[PDB]
């Protein structure tokens, strides 16, 4: 009955990391680039697929098996899994380590333009930080908002190893006008204590 | 040894859609073609396979249900196309579908199709609308009510590319997409620069170009 550990790895540009699935079988890992169609690396369980570089290598004990990717490259980012027949572990994301970076964050207000269609969208971006984990909080004249809220995050970025998320907090018109002060709230793991950006009406 | 998907695809729910998958460049009788799908945010789930010498997919009448995998074979015997039908179709359905090659007996996929998305929706056809997003700082463009995806995000025409992130699309319960595009740049230079994001949605041959 299988399993795969762990569901996120960062690694540093040549490091060596390891992934174990729990399973029973003629076992298969591939890697999924974000945006991609699969590709194999291992075949039963160690055997190494044509064309796939030496530095991955796949060990079987027991109801054991790591992929093993040694000399870690930039161009590894990506999600790992592991199958037997029918059944396909949902796996582990793979990205870049790099010196922590707390997010740029930034508020937007809606446009009036948009007013004028009756719906009001509040944004709010983190910009840059690492690592990916992230949590926004939408917060008006100190109320917590609770549903209304789509979250969108970039790819790693394949220059400064960040990730960026937009934050679109969606109410109508009426429902708007009617409060003073939007405050947008993240805490992150780079930030020594939760930071908020926050406006209302002085332009 | 290849394989080649359709384009993606749209339906509204209840109705039926084909995924394409053509194969290229071995002896094609040889090996099951099995289909997979993916859902936004999800690990693989297997469909089903078909034998491409005799047309006969894993599950008899009596258990396909509402997945139909199909063959003609391109008599050279060097062509087969091969199609996965879904009647019926719900938000469930919505997914990147893959083509993919059993290599040997035990379930190893050397080859894979790009995969196609089909994306069961209840609306139709709709350019977006885009909105600015107003003040190192930062400035964008909010591309609202949209469908179906794709959009193209550029700014000043391509000529601004550094500091740019164009979002992935989210959906709202508008049953339509919304998709942020931003860029950064120094405090300064605002009143220097014409800052100008440049949509477009080709299913609808809407091409706004809209100014911050
Ligand atoms: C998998 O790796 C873990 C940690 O590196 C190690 O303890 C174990 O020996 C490895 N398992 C197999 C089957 O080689």
């Amino acid at each position: 009955q299988m399993t795969q550990s762990p569901s996120s790895l960062s690694a540093r540009v040549g490091d060596t990391v390891t992934i174990t699935c729990q399973a029973n079988g003629y076992l298969n890992w591939y890697q999924q680039r974000r945006g991609k169609a699969p590709k194999l690396l291992i075949y039963d369980g160690s055997k190494l697929e044509r064309g796939v570089p030496a530095r991955f290598s796949g060990r079987r004990w027991g109801q054991e098996y790591n992929l093993t990717i040694n000399n870690l490259q930039p161009e590894d980012v990506a999600t790992y899994f592991c199958q037997v027949y029918e059944f396909i572990v949902p796996g582990t994301r793979l990205d870049l380590k790099r010196t922590v970076a707390a997010p740029s964050v930034f508020i937007f207000p809606p446009s009036d333009e948009q007013l004028k269609s009756g719906t009001a969208s509040v944004v709010c971006l983190l910009n840059n930080f690492y690592p990916r984990e992230a949590k926004v909080q939408w917060k008006v004249d100190n109320a917590l908002q609770s549903g209304n809220s789509q979250e969108s995050v970039t790819e790693q970025d394949s220059k400064d190893s960040t990730y960026s998320l937009s934050s679109t907090l969606t109410l109508s018109k009426a429902d708007y006008e009617k409060h003073k002060v939007y405050a947008c709230e993240v805490t992150h793991q780079g930030l020594s204590s939760p930071v908020t950006k926050s406006f209302n009406r002085g332009e | 040894v290849h394989l080649s998907q359709s384009g993606a695809a749209v339906t509204k729910p209840g109705a039926s859609v084909r995924v394409s998958c053509e194969a290229s460049g071995y002896k094609i009788s040889d090996h099951f073609i099995h289909w997979w799908r993916q859902a936004p945010g999800q690990g693989l789930q297997w469909v089903g396979w078909i034998n491409p010498k005799t047309g006969q997919p894993n599950n008899p009448r009596q258990f396909q249900g509402r997945v139909s995998l199909t063959r003609q074979a391109s008599w050279d015997f060097d062509t087969y196309s091969f199609y996965m039908d879904l009647k019926a179709v719900r938000s469930d359905d919505t997914a990147i579908y893959f083509c993919a090659r059993q290599r040997s007996d035990f379930w190893d996929f050397d080859v894979w199709g790009s995969g196609t998305q089909v994306t069961v929706s209840s609306a139709s056809t709709k350019g977006p609308s885009v909105f600015p997003l107003a003040p190192t700082a930062a400035l964008g463009c909010l591309v609202k009510d949209y469908f179906p995806e794709p959009v193209t995000v550029s700014w000043n025409s391509g000529a601004l590319t550094s500091g740019v992130h164009t979002f992935p699309a989210v959906l709202q319960s508008s049953g339509l997409y919304s998709l942020s595009s931003v860029v950064t740049v120094p405090s300064s230079s605002l009143g220097t620069q014409t800052y100008i994001c440049n949509v477009n949605h080709k299913p609808s041959n809407t091409k706004v170009d809209k100014r911050v």
